[PDB]
């Protein structure tokens, strides 16, 4: 950040001052050599010692002092606050400081801040996460070096060994044809060997067959051609995702033989060292017999207008999830001019009946328009308190909390969704409080006392079994009445034989009754395990109980495969916010599974780091990132390279957009090409693992291909190359859209859901085609968009060729595909349209014009910017239907003028029917995913009533036939003959 | 009286979603209730929502052989009779925990009479004017919020910068203290020796150091003053936001009230869509 000539001040240890002149690219060792070569001339050089006994120290733009043990790093990358350098004797450790600097750069904030904060919960989290880190390290170092090879290169295996019959019939006699390349030669001479082998063959059988046809204790392994994907663990060759995708698409698989010793040597040795901080009257809650009382003293800062608002008040409550344990209590003593209340508020809930996950949600609200019957209360700031701390002790004595601003659009006064804790910023409304002192430490009783209390307080064959099953099969967000709750709690002992009903029984229990809660604790302790996609329900905000979440985590540990974990990682990260502590079973499980799989680690890091800017969970995510980067092995360097490249890209985009928005396209292109040609940018951008896929490697940028598109947001069309030797087999180059300015997290969620709908449809037995392409969020309003090749918008199609006849798309497809290819192209186009119509109808994606919908060359179509993943751009819960236009109808009808009069039309409608019924059958999982995505902070969902629009579109209120008729009438109204 | 039209009953609302039920019963006292048609749309369900303990409790009215009731056996003739009886008497007999009456019934007639200028052209013109006011207030609020976010970012970065200046000053002052500690003895020894070249060189270095420290102090002070000014602007923008939110809420509420009044007149919903804003407005 210092382009021109620099006059660096030198802060000698004897007290000298000298200003050397050096270029921006000089290194620290060169600077020290010149500095001690210039201090001899000036006085006080007798006390000066040799260079090797001294190191540097300065201050960076992040307001920290770094003692520079790494000398090879150049001056520009140091990021000094001011051009000055101080020479002091070394006091820290070489490796410790270098590692801490790398961790800080990867995270985005210095590692010294977490030592600066003195919160005992934070310190205990940092001390105790190292046990998990060490267990993961030991597990990686169990089978040397095959275990480390498995860690760095995860087998990309699907959870289902067997194949759906619609693609199992695509095999010839159940045999897969695979090309084997052997490149072992004096020169890089490529020879291929085509093998036709059964699907259930393991890699050792594949390698034996390859050797036998090569015409000759296995010293070789098999790698995907064109990517960093390896086949290591002995699993059926059809189970791997690349090979199954090749079977699905009819594409010819390609493999290649790498020596085991070559890869084993190529793997760096990973070392994990414990950091510095590794070395560095109570009575039970139930003995208390009193109500819960809390005092509110004053609001230090309040940004209220005197004229507009007269009175302001703070509203409180006791919550367990989103459900108030007791009725809310309000304060009203003083106007806005002098905020001070000093009122002992009393809650009609006994202390011994306080649940272990009890909280205290506050909000300073401003009552306006007191004149007239209607009183309007608008909140000024909100805060939450976790009445029980991480050591199982009730909060006692004086307390103070800064209060966060109310989120955009959150009208209701209390905000129990938000995270417990004070605002780190200190120029915010601070509301000092009080908690009654009980002359001792108020501790929650242990499980022995819980067990002693529990079980001591105590169609229709023998029970109403049909109603139990009906409630079980009912989705989580459906209305559950008081009669149903009483029935469920009364028949709790029989609910074990239906383990799919634990969520509903949990909602049935009365959380403000210790007898009921103890009985439910015993029931959950003896509960049988359930499906992981149902156990992920019990981690949402609606189930804050430690034992509920521990049972859900145990179920995840038992039954969560790694492909499913990578599918649900977005949500399993997002439900880290809903945790009330730092150290807990969910984060232990996720970190243990992120330090034994480098794809999980890559997306774990990038999802956690996507949310540094949000101060709400920034501290927890920063500490988690610190531990991950501490024990992530050698991948830290690749992560640092990715962070460098995206920092350069973000700076480029900012400078392009805000300083020179009025600058014309050509001049902006000139500036872009100049700054790309700039050597430090060039070096930072070349040669790093892509963030969208750790296997894909980005190579030499193509400055001629790179450009900025005509879209209003000015995104970057960045074209890389493939450094793999056999790049031609998969793809010669990588082009990626760098998007800066738009939130891509809604698109990320929509594409996750689309991928899951394909999984459901294919497992059922349909063949609908989707492209859930890659999207990543790398921070705030910044992200990566993977380009699909050979694609064109219908707007592009219409424009090309000269070119309003809706026959243009059909003519373009006919010109692209000829012969027998035409039938397959039209079939693929129709199946893609069916998937698109069903998916956009169900999720309520907004208006699609011509410019966000692309047709590939082989006839496949897909949808680009989702933007709003639900109809809340207009309203929640007539609503937005899917659209199917005249050109689509013409091509599906193979160019017939009477589109609705052909057989392919009703074939398409039947495919839509089956797809919709499959999604309506599996809507429970979609509801759980959308409800676990509540804490994202996206503008859309934010409570539950915006998730409810999926219930509306899927018609979970009606029955199956009624919903099918509803979809039929929706489709007919949609086209309305065109 | 005891058994009149369920449609004429004021607690009856018709086909409203549970979301609208929760919106209507948000932050209301105990005993509040309304009766709406069931979401399942199966005839005879008639879910009743009573708010006890701060929660929108749900109780379902079983319908059998021309009778109504909460649970078997059914002993009541009609929904109106059930509602009136449990308004008169509490629910403790039905459920021992549910010790509450049905005190405050939500009525659709109050909103019927609150709206003024009932004629069609008047409600249309008022709807248009209030929609324009609502759009103006919404764009003002969005601009205010983006300005607030920008100012918060500026405050955070300037606080980091001022902390960095404090650290720089600490380093410089420690170095100058070390310089004086060494230079006292050094200057004393060279004064004993009797030469002035190194003395003047050391003095030149010391005044150069002092000038640099003074410059950094001046820059830090200027940054701190700018930080105070930006903090004042941030507080002013927060005050304007807190002032402008209630007016936007009231405009939205009255616009929706006018929309519902217009729709409850038999006029075309296509005309409603065309007239309102035919735009991305929520309602």
């Amino acid at each position: 950040l210092m382009p021109p000539r620099i006059l660096v001040e030198c802060l000698l240890p004897n007290g000298m001052i000298v200003t050397l002149e050096c270029l921006r690219e000089a290194t620290l060792i060169t600077i020290k050599h010149e500095l001690f070569k210039e201090a001899r001339k000036y006085p006080l050089h007798q006390l000066l010692q040799d260079e090797s006994s001294y190191i540097f120290v300065s201050v960076t733009q992040e307001a920290e002092r770094e003692e520079f043990f790494d000398e090879t790093r150049r001056l520009c990358d140091l990021r000094l606050f001011q051009p000055f350098l101080k020479v002091i004797e070394p006091v820290g450790n070489r490796e410790e400081k270098i590692l801490n600097r790398e961790i800080g750069f990867a995270i985005g904030m210095p590692v010294c801040e977490f030592d600066m904060v003195k919160d005992p919960e934070v310190q205990d989290f940092r001390r105790n996460i190292l046990n998990v880190c060490k267990e993961a390290v030991d597990l990686r170092d169990l089978n040397s070096p095959h275990s480390r090879a498995m860690y760095v290169y995860p087998p990309n295996v699907e959870s289902s060994p067997e194949l759906p019959k619609h693609i199992y019939n695509k095999l010839d006699k159940g045999q897969i044809i695979v090309v084997i390349w052997v490149i072992v030669s004096p020169n890089n001479d490529k020879q291929k060997y085509t093998l036709k082998i059964n699907h259930d063959c393991v890699p050792e059988q594949v390698i034996a067959e390859a050797i036998r046809k090569k015409t000759r204790q296995g010293k070789y392994i098999l790698k995907v051609c064109g990517c960093d994907e390896y086949f290591l663990e002995k699993y059926p060759l059809s189970q791997y995702k690349y090979i199954r995708s090749c079977i699905m698409l009819g594409r010819m698989p390609n493999l290649m033989l790498m020596a085991k010793e070559s890869l084993y040597s190529q793997l760096p040795m990973d070392c994990f060292t414990m950091p510095s901080y590794s070395r560095r009257s109570t009575k039970s809650l139930w003995v208390i017999n009193s109500a819960l009382r809390i005092k509110i003293l004053c609001a230090t800062y309040v940004n209220v207008n005197i004229r507009d608002i007269d009175k302001i008040y703070v509203r409180t409550g006791i919550y367990h999830g989103g459900e108030p344990l007791c009725d809310n209590v309000n304060t009203q003593r003083v106007p806005c001019s002098n905020p001070r209340w000093n009122e002992w508020l009393n809650y009609d809930i006994y202390i011994p009946d306080l649940p272990r996950a009890a909280r205290l949600c506050l909000s300073i609200c401003s009552v306006k328009g007191r004149k007239g019957a209607k009183e309007e209360h608008c909140p000024l700031a909100w805060g939450n308190i976790n009445l029980f701390d991480y050591t199982d002790t009730l909060v006692s004595g004086k307390m103070a909390l800064n209060l966060w601003p109310v989120p955009h659009g959150l009208e209701d006064l209390l905000n129990p969704i938000g995270v417990t804790g004070s605002n780190p910023n200190k120029e915010t409304p601070c509301l000092e409080l009080e908690f009654d002192w009980f002359s001792s430490v108020v501790k929650f009783p242990d499980m022995s006392v819980i067990e002693e209390h529990a079980n001591w307080s105590v169609e229709l064959r023998e029970n109403d079994k049909e109603q139990l099953k009906a409630i079980s099969t009912r989705d989580p967000l459906s209305e559950i009445t008081e009669q149903e709750k009483d029935f469920l709690w009364s028949h709790r002992h029989y609910c074990v034989t239906i383990p799919e009903i634990l969520p509903k029984l949990l909602l049935s229990v009365k959380w403000n009754s210790r007898d009921e809660v103890a009985q439910m604790y015993c029931l959950v302790k003896d509960w049988p395990p359930i499906k992981p996609e149902q156990a992920m329900e019990l981690l949402d905000c609606n189930y804050p109980d430690p034992m509920v979440r521990g049972f859900a985590v145990r179920c995840l540990e038992k039954y969560l495969t790694d492909d499913k974990l990578s599918q649900y990682l977005i949500q399993l990260v997002q439900v880290l916010k809903y945790e009330q502590y730092l150290d807990n079973l969910l984060v232990r499980f996720l970190l243990k599974k992120a330090l034994t799989n480098q794809r999980i680690g890559h997306f774990f890091f990038w999802h956690l780091k996507s949310e540094m800017h949000n101060k709400t969970v920034s501290q927890r995510f920063g500490l988690l990132l610190e531990s991950y980067c501490r024990a992530c092995g050698m991948y830290l360097k690749h992560l640092n390279r990715q962070v460098e490249a995206m920092e350069k890209l973000i700076n480029l985009t900012d400078i392009l957009k805000q300083e020179k928005k009025d600058e014309t396209q050509k001049v902006q292109m000139k500036f872009l090409v100049e700054q790309m040609r700039r050597p430090d940018f060039m070096d930072a951008l070349q040669g790093f693992l892509s963030p969208l896929n750790p296997a894909h490697q980005l190579g030499n940028l193509r400055l001629e291909e790179c450009r900025i598109m005509s879209s209003a947001k000015r995104p970057l069309w960045l074209n890389w190359e493939n450094p793999d030797i056999m790049s031609e087999l998969l793809f010669q180059n990588n082009e990626i859209i760098f998007k800066n300015g738009d939130d891509l997290r809604q698109d990320m969620l929509t594409l996750q859901i689309i991928r899951i709908m394909e999984n459901i449809w294919q497992n059922q037995g349909l063949d609908l085609r989707m492209l859930p392409y890659g999207c990543l969020s790398i921070g705030d309003c910044v992200g990566l968009i993977e380009v699909v090749r050979n694609s064109h918008t219908i707007m592009q199609i219409q424009c090309k060729g000269g070119g309003f006849n809706s026959h243009t798309l059909h003519q373009w497809l006919k010109d692209k595909n000829k012969g027998e290819i035409y039938d397959a192209a039209i079939d693929l186009f129709t199946r893609s349209c069916a998937g698109y119509c069903v998916a956009t109808f169900i999720l309520g994606i907004g208006d699609r014009h011509n410019s966000n919908i692309m047709v590939k060359d082989d006839g496949q179509l897909f949808h680009i910017d989702f933007g709003h993943f639900l109809d809340h751009k207009k309203k929640k819960f007539e609503r937005v239907p899917f659209v199917l236009t005249q050109d689509f109808l013409i091509v599906i009808s193979k160019g017939a003028q009477e589109c609705t009069k052909t057989r392919e039309f009703e074939r398409f409608q039947e495919m839509c029917y089956k797809a919709y019924l499959a999604i309506r059958q599996h809507a429970n999982l979609f509801i759980n995913l959308f409800s676990m995505m509540l804490g994202s902070g996206m503008p859309e969902l934010q409570s539950f009533d915006d998730i409810a629009y999926i219930r509306k579109t899927l018609a979970l209120d009606k029955t199956e036939q009624e919903a099918l008729e509803y979809f039929m009438k929706q489709m007919n109204d949609a086209r309305h003959g065109g | 009286n005891n058994n009149m039209s369920l449609q004429d009953a004021e607690w009856y609302w018709g086909d409203i979603s549970r979301e609208e039920v929760n919106e209507k019963l948000r932050d209301t006292a105990d005993g509040t209730f309304l009766v709406r048609d069931a979401s399942t749309k199966m005839h005879g369900d008639y879910t009743l929502t009573l708010r006890k303990g701060g929660n929108n409790k749900l109780i379902k009215i079983f319908h059998r052989d021309g009778k109504y009731g909460f649970s078997d056996p059914l002993t009541f003739s009609s929904v109106v009779e059930l509602i009136n009886h449990y308004r008169n008497e509490s629910l403790a007999q039905y459920n021992p925990k549910l010790d509450v009456k049905l005190l405050y019934p939500v009525s659709k007639y109050q909103q019927d009479q609150v709206v003024k200028e009932d004629n069609i052209e008047a409600v249309g013109k008022k709807l248009h004017e209030y929609n324009t006011q609502f759009q103006e207030k919404s764009r003002e609020y969005d601009r205010l919020y983006e300005e607030y976010t920008r100012t918060s970012q500026e405050i955070q970065m300037k606080r980091t910068a001022i902390e960095a200046f404090n650290e720089t000053i600490k380093i410089f002052e420690e170095q100058c203290q070390t310089q004086e500690r060494y230079s006292k003895e050094y200057i004393e020894k060279f004064k004993r020796e009797g030469n002035e070249k190194e003395i003047q060189r050391i003095m030149h270095n010391y005044d150069k150091l002092k000038s640099r420290i003074s410059e950094i102090i001046d820059s830090r002070r200027r940054l701190e003053e700018d930080l105070k000014k930006q903090a004042a602007e941030y507080r002013e923008i927060d005050k304007r936001m807190n002032s402008i939110k209630p007016d936007l809420i009231q405009l939205r509420k009255t616009r929706d009230q006018y929309l519902m009044w217009l729709t409850q007149k038999g006029v075309r919903q296509k005309k409603l869509n065309e007239w309102l804003g035919n735009e991305n407005t929520e309602d």
